[PDB]
């Protein structure tokens, strides 16, 4: 459950994410491949090499659905009840691999923009992602 | 107790480039903000209400490079992790009644302070072989309880 | 995120405790400081000897705050908001404990309703549970 | 596991009288379902689509009573729980990867089962030796990660 100044510092946060989106994205994949491979087994069919076209394109759908959770994060069921059919319905995903995919992003973003990675924003995007990533898990409908 | 020779070297080197009087507090600082449950084990550090004031609180820089100086103990005996830290796995373990999943949340912490001190030099690569330390560091304060 | 049925299968479920809230509250605490020796340190001031007056009011506290929490399912914020302020500002308690008494919780309601202890029930009750600990354990004020 | 020799009598006792072609089943199945993700191990078992689906598939309901002979071994040998699932362990860990958290969520839900099935004669005394057997079945399935 996010305090109102948890939606501040993910909204100004994010933001500074920018043009930036599916680099950050794809390298928060790549981090999360590469530390734990386990991973990889939820896309058998992808090619996952370094620098793979597919895994940037990949990224970017990350990151633009992460600014979309952004802008809804009071509508978080409704407007990522896509991607929870997905993950929740569909994939059967672990939880524990979205701790591991939201600490591979906090890694990115402390490595890209350590001036806005304060205390109380790392809090922040900490509970955003887990809240991203609860509803992304869980079958509601 | 699982690096190939590639990741020792490479965690070695990052090592030697690390301030042991600041990254422990910033790391035991942040695990006190993002995860506000591990500041009920240490209610004898003085103020700690808000995030400036765990940051500035002078016991847990202090007690953060303890910290720090135990990481770097398991770092030159990567091989023998059970046996460096088995003291501290019993006042963890026995005495203190930390549950394990926070040995995991510190470990990550302290990447994301890695990362955040070394910007792009803390590459996948880089990020790969220290999870494989913090993990085995985590792995080793839970001993007393397997 | 409970789903339509999550919430029926609960209401239904919990509406079966009926005047035996206190009853199971207690024991629930009770198999949660027996099999899990350490979540005492949370009631030093308590008597947590077997029968203590002292649990059993307080197990007839949580049950009914469970009962209020099903009536106001759909908005556990405000609703939790005051047992938030508890269990996260003032006492801190590690989630890990909410996760212990959660599946005492299971236990007693398996061991009491087997009718009603059905696998579908089994897993909303399980989620219910664990989106309450969530809200008790996140400070959003 | 420390078990009084009033806790272990109660273990057995009740053990004794367990349903072993029903219960190993009923857990695993309970798994399936409260936990999902979990069915990801088990693609070829068939149709998982549905609760009812889970509990009554055959091939759910044989693999459940091979873990409930599992249980039952580590029970006859309280006193060596790490070489008595070392090959189990190897499979879980080295051949499968599974999360060691979901040992944990199956030790839980067997208990749960357990409770289901006596009902009141599943006192929390009996619930605290059982919870000590299933943390000690679980810690020896996670040993080859330590
Ligand atoms: C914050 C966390 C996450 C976000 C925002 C997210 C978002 C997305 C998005 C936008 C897609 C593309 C769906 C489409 O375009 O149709 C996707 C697909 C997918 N995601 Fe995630 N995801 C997250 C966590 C995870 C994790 C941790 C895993 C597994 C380790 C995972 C596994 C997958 C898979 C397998 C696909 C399907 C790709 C394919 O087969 O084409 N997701 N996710
Ligand atoms: C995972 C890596 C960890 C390492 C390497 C570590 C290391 C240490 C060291 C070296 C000490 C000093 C022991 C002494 O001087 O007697 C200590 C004490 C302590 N640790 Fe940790 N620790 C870790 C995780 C944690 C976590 C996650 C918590 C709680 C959330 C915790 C709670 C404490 C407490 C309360 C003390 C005693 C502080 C005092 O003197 O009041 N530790 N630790
Ligand atoms: C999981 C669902 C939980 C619910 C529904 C719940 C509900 C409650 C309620 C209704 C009260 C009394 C509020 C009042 O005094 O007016 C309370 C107090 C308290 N809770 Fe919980 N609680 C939960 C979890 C936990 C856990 C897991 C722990 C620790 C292991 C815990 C520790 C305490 C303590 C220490 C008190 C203070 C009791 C006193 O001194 O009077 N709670 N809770
Ligand atoms: C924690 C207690 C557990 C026990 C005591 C246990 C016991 C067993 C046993 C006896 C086997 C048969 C191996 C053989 O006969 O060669 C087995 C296989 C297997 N286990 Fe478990 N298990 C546990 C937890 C888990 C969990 C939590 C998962 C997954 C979430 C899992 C995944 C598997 C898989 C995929 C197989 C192979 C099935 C097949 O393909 O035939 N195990 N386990
Ligand atoms: C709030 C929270 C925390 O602190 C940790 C993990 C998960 C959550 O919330 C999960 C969740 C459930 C339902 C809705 C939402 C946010 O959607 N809103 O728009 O409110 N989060
Ligand atoms: C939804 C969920 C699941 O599935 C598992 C754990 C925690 C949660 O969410 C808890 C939560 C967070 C924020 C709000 C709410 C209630 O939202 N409604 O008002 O419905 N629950």
């Amino acid at each position: 459950v996010l305090s109102p100044a948890d939606k501040t510092n993910v909204k100004a946060a994010w933001g500074k994410v920018g043009a930036h989106a599916g680099e950050y994205g794809a390298e928060a994949l790549e981090r999360m491949f590469l530390s734990f491979p386990t991973t990889k087994t939820y896309f058998p069919h992808f090619d996952l090499s370094h620098g793979s076209a597919q895994v940037k394109g990949h990224g970017k759908k990350v990151a633009d659905a992460l600014t979309n959770a952004v802008a809804h994060v009071d509508d978080m069921p409704n407007a990522l009840s896509a991607l929870s059919d997905l993950h929740a319905h569909k994939l059967r995903v672990d939880p524990v691999n979205f701790k591991l995919l939201s600490h591979c992003l906090l890694v990115t973003l402390a490595a890209h923009l350590p001036a806005e990675f304060t205390p109380a924003v790392h809090a922040s995007l900490d509970k955003f992602l887990a809240s991203v990533s609860t509803v992304l898990t869980s079958k509601y409908r | 107790v699982h690096l190939t020779p590639e990741e020792k070297s490479a965690v070695t080197a990052l090592w030697g480039k690390v301030n042991v009087d600041e990254v422990g507090g910033e790391a035991l600082g942040r695990l006190l903000v993002v995860y506000p449950w591990t500041q009920r084990f240490f209610e004898s550090f003085g103020d700690l209400s808000t995030p400036d004031a765990v940051m500035g609180n002078p016991k847990v820089k202090a007690h953060g490079k303890k910290v720090l100086g135990a990481f770097s103990d398991g770092l030159a005996h990567l091989d023998n992790l059970k046996g460096t830290f088995a003291t501290l796995s019993e006042l963890h373990c026995d005495k203190l009644h930390v549950d394990p999943e926070n040995f995991r949340l510190l470990g990550n912490v302290l990447v994301c302070v890695l990362a955040h001190h070394f910007g792009k030099e803390f590459t996948p690569p880089v990020q790969a072989a220290y999870q494989k330390v913090v993990a085995g560091v985590a792995n080793a304060l839970a001993h007393k309880y397997h």
